RNA sequence: GUCGAAUUUGGGUAUAGGGGCGAAAGACUAAUCGAACCAUCUAGUAGCUGGUUCCUGCCGAAGUUUCCCUCAGGAUAGCAGAAGCUCGUAUCAGUUUUAUGAGGUAAAGCGAAUGAUUAGAGGUUCCGGGGUCUUGACCUAUUCUCAAACUUUAAAUAUGUAAGAAGUCCUUGUUACUUAAUUGAACGUGGACAUUUGAAUGAAGAGCUUUUAGUGGGCCAUUUUUGGUAAGCAGAACUGGCGAUGCGGGAUGAACCGAACGUAGAGUUAAGGUGCCGGAAUACACGCUCAUCAGACACCACAAAAGGUGUUAG
RNA sequence: GUGAUUUCUGCCCAGUGCUCUGAAUGUCAAAGUGAAGAAAUUCAACCAAGCGCGGGUAAACGGCGG
RNA sequence: GAAGACAUUGUCAGGUGGGGAGUUUGGCUGGGGCGGCACAUCUGUUAAACGAUAACGCAGAUGUCCUAAGGGGGGCUCAUGGAGAACAGAAAUCUCCAGUAGAACAAAAGGGUAAAAGCCCCCUUGAUUUUGAUUUUCAGUGUGAAUACAAACCAUGAAAGUGUGGCCUAUCGAUCCUUUAGUCCCUCGGAAUUUGAGGCUAGAGGUGCCAGAAAAGUUACCACAGGGAUAACUGGCUUGUGGCAGUCAAGCGUUCAUAGCGACAUUGCUUUUUGAUUCUUCGAUGUCGGCUCUUCCUAUCAUACCGAAGCAGAAUUCGGUAA
RNA sequence: GGUUGCGGCCAUAUCUACCAGAAAGCACCGUUUCCCGUCCGAUCAACUGUAGUUAAGCUGGUAAGAGCCUGACCGAGUAGUGUAGUGGGUGACCAUACGCGAAACUCAGGUGCUGCAAUCU
């Protein structure tokens, strides 16, 4: 799927309250920190004698993950997230579909 | 596996009548709906939005709610042992006016005329109707009406 | 071993045996999913009526 | 290789016609269904016999087959090779299925055809001179033999293979309202332009 | 079998249980060995098998829905009991009627669409091919035969709603909704119309709440119906039964026919019977049948194609 | 491991193991070292054996087709 | 004498480690296994004209694809056939006529659609924000999908209007944890500032056994609880298959259907074959064959008496009464 | 009654082949400076009502016309179907009892009706 850079939405900004410019990019998740109360609390369940403390995922079924856009506000920069549907090619680029032309080669 | 969708087996119930495809005729959105009054579910198979579903064709509702393009139906279905209510929101393309009760409007009117009628004069105005009664006695004329005598026929192949 | 997958003899008999109720019907039905707007104007239509009897 | 004919007698399932669903059906046996001079004239042949069925049943394309076979060959032999028309009333359409080798996908694959034929409804049918009755009763005689169940010979009073009676017909040819189409004929309507209805029979 | 040796054997001594010992068989380790014996943890856990102790009275089931590493088990809804509560025929009904809807099955149809399909006939080519005229291909008018996943038409049986007081009509109050507009919408004040008050029949009263048992292997018969050559086979639909049920009948039999059960007396019947067994006419009446394998009563305990100057009627 | 004597024990080191006075800038723990921050901390460089790479080995496990 | 701050020993860290320990090693299923997916879903049919409805029934499909193939507006009309135009031919481009859709609409199928829902062109991001109600599966829980409004902000068009993704019917995911956005709000409990951590609201990272445990084999050394709810013998139902017997008569037989045979078809019988089924038995009915011994059936190999022949004799062949 | 604008039901209105049409209306028709749109002022836009024509559109009538519509004790109380019997039949299936009740076929008739506004021998 092809997606323009650039899109005119609503903004909730408390200041804009209105469709505004935004700029279109791709989320990424993120390093999980060392010292989220989640990881504090397996690491000392890991610890000392018994082995593995916690299931481990093995059984993958999905192929594709969900694509996330996070769109940024150019007055006030604000962001908002918004999901699309699974597939497995995404851009954001150019390269908008040509109407009508001779197949090349 | 067996297959459940929302249209399932609706193959003929959604079809349009022969000779009957298109648009629709425009009597059908100059029509008003009010709250209260008596609809019965008829889906058009050529407006796909707000469509009821296919357990509700052929059922009449009572409206409660109207809207712009649109009117709120209650059905009462009937589910296990007991019956549960149904709100509905459909297009007034799949919906017409109930003739159930139309025609019970001037029974109404026809027994207050004649309850007027007799109250001056009249006791017993008998405002009930009754089923049809055993015919009473009456003569047969054979003038110009001789009976004919019929036989039964013999078997003939005449294939 | 197979067992049976599914039936519906006997049902109609079990629902029978207390059930088959009309719905009760009452006076003022709740308003849900009735449009807001005119929600919104029925109960300012009511207080006017409310008063009007009160002080006549 | 063929199970006898008591296995498929009775018309227990759907009419199961070869299809886009099927696609992988033999070829019937009986492939040829009218005999004998079949180019005569509506007026050379007055006489009809049928061969009426008298059971709800089906009749294997093999069957058919062999029945035609012999009606024909006994009717050419006594009376002669033009001298009558046979027409088979019956066309196989139903499929039949054979498990081959438990009962875990038993359903079969095509294994044959057969008509479904009703109570009273006609098998064959054979025209001919009034002279000929004997031969033509007798070659329908000897085809019962080769059919399950009970078939009755019965002389139609209708005129060759129309459906008008002898009197009927003969009242109309008169009039100039028949015309030679072929093997069969076309008749003269009240309907319709005079200017088709007069161009086609000039006589009436 | 072996019998002077890798011989046989007494006593002493060493190796102890995931250990020992084994010229190796998972062999032997006190009648115990693919991990000894003894006591304790220990009344170890079991969706699995067995058993579970007095009487009478009243009511009285389920093998079905959804979810579960769920398929010999649970949760959940249903069916059942008990406790009642608010009321006193209000209103309701496994039913009919009248008025008004919905459906695409049985049947029917193919010189109606789609798809199959037999046979000619009249026409058509600078647009199939042999030959200087034939077979194909379409065109037009006809003709024989078909469809669970074809159709114009279209039942029967089932199925939605309505048949009044929360109704109808006359007048005019409220609003921030709606209208060009006191226009409309919705909800109200006041007046008029009583139970032949708006069809039939019935109604050991109607409405309502809490709580909890068992059950969640079913099976059979008529009709509809799928797979299979078929099955006392496998799987569905509606209803009635068995299971949970004796009693009269079918000799005998869970399901068929009749009929359902407190203790007795009398009378009358059901289905089935009345030569004898065996309660009841070796009754009445018109015919048919003679078998050197007659026949004799639904479910049901089998018989076919094809034949006979046997006999009878047509 | 094979199993007296006699006679003979062919070809295959790609795979799985075993082995090497082989190579270096692959992967790489704790401690230690550096930078940043007010600190908790974070990042970076360096980095043992093993692994990887290279050689040897079938009377090692095994293989000997179209 | 040797050896020396190195070995050794102590504590952490990385590697190696079936030598050893603990544990696991789906379900449905005409027994189980192998296969398959009927395990989460969609179209048509089976389905018996409301709705609901089974089988490892029948014919297929889904884990995608699209900045347009989404939204609005305008203009236009398709498949196919006929008659024509240099190269040009059955198929290149141009013109006219006929054309109810026989085209097209991402995909399976069924619906739907013609001044359009199809084709071309112009403009756009409503595939947006907040939080409720409703329909389907249904326990009237969840999830997915879908319908109609309300309050905002926008697109398009002269305008009425239309638009909360794809013409409609499938295209998908809890708790815990992590992470992002929002609000810059609440808490760190002796009092403050700044980091850090923890909360509130909305998404993402995935469980396809799809209401969602983290999981390899073998036992012919074997164990226990059970099961005739379920397989390996008889018996019972069935008879496809096996075996046996009729009917018809095109033909074979030098002539000549039927002495003896007999194609194409068709009706049965038998339980001495094998399947199908799973009713009885798993707190046990001793399991192949032979040996020994008795009796029964007749579909008769021999013996008794007969009929028939393409029966001269001889020999043989067909049939009857007969166990 | 004619005609025009906007309609309702959506073939009794459609289709094929012909014939006729006073008045007005509608239409064809004339032109390219302007707004506007095309390869083409053909379509679309604008201007004139002047130069012409009822030829076509349009409306009506005609046809043992096709289609369509309505009715018929035409077919037919037939096919099918609810309920019942210890009815028939080896079976396949069938008859009867109390009810409901088609389609094709055949024949006959019909060939748009109508609302609002304006206008015309
Ligand atoms: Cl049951
Ligand atoms: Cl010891
Ligand atoms: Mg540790
Ligand atoms: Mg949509
Ligand atoms: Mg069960
Ligand atoms: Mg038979
Ligand atoms: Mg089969
Ligand atoms: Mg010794
Ligand atoms: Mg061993
Ligand atoms: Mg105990
Ligand atoms: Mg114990
Ligand atoms: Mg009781
Ligand atoms: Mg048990
Ligand atoms: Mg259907
Ligand atoms: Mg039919
Ligand atoms: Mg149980
Ligand atoms: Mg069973
Ligand atoms: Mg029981
Ligand atoms: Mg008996
Ligand atoms: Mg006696
Ligand atoms: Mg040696
Ligand atoms: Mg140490
Ligand atoms: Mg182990
Ligand atoms: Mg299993
Ligand atoms: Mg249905
Ligand atoms: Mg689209
Ligand atoms: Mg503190
Ligand atoms: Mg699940
Ligand atoms: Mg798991
Ligand atoms: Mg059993
Ligand atoms: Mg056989
Ligand atoms: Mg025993
Ligand atoms: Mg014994
Ligand atoms: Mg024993
Ligand atoms: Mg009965
Ligand atoms: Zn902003």
């Amino acid at each position: 799927v092809n997606v323009p850079k650039t899109r005119k939405t609503y903004c909730k900004g408390k200041t804009c309250r209105k469709h505004t410019q935004h700029k279109v990019t791709q989320y990424k998740a993120g390093k999980a920190s060392l010292f989220a109360q989640g990881k504090r609390r397996y690491d000392r369940k890991q610890s000392g004698f018994g082995g593995q403390t916690k299931p481990v995922f093995h059984k993958k079924a999905k192929t594709t993950k969900k694509v996330v856009l996070r769109l940024e506000c150019v007055k006030c920069k604000t962001r908002a997230q918004l999901t699309l549907k699974r597939c497995k090619h995404f851009e954001l680029g150019g390269e908008k579909k040509q109407k009508g032309q001779a197949l090349q080669f | 596996g067996k297959s459940h969708g929302y249209r399932s087996r609706t193959r003929y119930m959604f079809q349009r009548d022969f000779r009957k495809h298109g648009a629709v005729h425009l009597s059908t959105y100059l029509k008003v709906y009010k709250v209260g009054d008596i609809v019965d579910i008829k889906a058009n198979g050529s407006i796909q939005k707000g469509m009821p579903h296919k357990f509700y064709q052929g059922k009449t509702g009572v409206v409660y709610n109207v809207t712009k393009s649109s009117v709120g139906v209650i059905i009462n279905k009937m589910v296990g042992n007991r019956y549960l209510e149904k709100r509905l929101n459909l297009r007034v393309e799949h919906i017409k006016h109930s003739k159930c009760r139309q025609e019970f409007l001037e029974r109404v009117k026809a027994n207050a005329a004649k309850r007027a009628e007799a109250k001056a004069q009249g006791v017993a105005v008998q405002l009930k109707r009754q089923p049809a009664q055993p015919r009473e006695s009456r003569i047969v004329s054979t003038e110009g009406n001789v009976p004919q005598t019929l036989a039964p026929v013999p078997y003939e192949t005449f294939i | 071993a197979k067992s049976k997958n599914h039936t519906a003899h006997n049902q109609t008999r079990k629902a029978h045996r207390n059930g088959i109720k009309k719905p009760k019907t009452y006076k003022y039905p709740s308003l849900k999913g009735v449009d807001p707007k005119f929600r919104r104007n029925h109960k300012h239509a009511l207080h006017g009526t409310a008063k009007a009897l009160a002080a006549a | 290789a063929r199970r006898p004919a008591r296995c498929y007698r009775y018309q227990k399932n759907k009419p199961y016609p070869k299809s886009r669903y099927n696609r992988a059906v033999p070829d019937s046996k009986i492939r040829i269904y009218d005999l004998g001079k079949k180019k005569a004239t509506v007026d050379e042949f007055p006489l009809c016999v049928h061969l009426v069925s008298n059971e709800l049943e089906q009749l294997s394309s093999e069957a058919l087959e062999a029945a035609r076979i012999c009606a024909n060959k006994y009717m050419t032999t006594v009376s002669g090779r033009d001298a009558f028309h046979l027409r088979v009333r019956v066309h196989p359409f139903h499929v039949l299925r054979i498990n081959k080798m438990g009962m875990r996908g038993a359903w079969g694959k095509p294994h044959g055809l057969a008509a479904r034929v009703d109570i009273g409804q006609i098998i064959f049918s054979v025209r001919t001179k009034d002279s000929n009755k004997d031969v033509v009763v007798e070659g329908l005689r000897r085809a019962r033999y080769k059919f399950p169940g009970q078939q009755k010979i019965i002389l139609s009073k209708k005129w060759g293979f129309t459906n008008l009676d002898r009197p009927e017909y003969l009242k109309k040819r008169e009039a100039g309202e028949v015309k030679d189409d072929g093997a069969f004929v076309k008749f003269l309507s009240k309907k319709g332009s005079l200017e088709n209805n007069i161009r086609e029979f000039p006589e009436y």
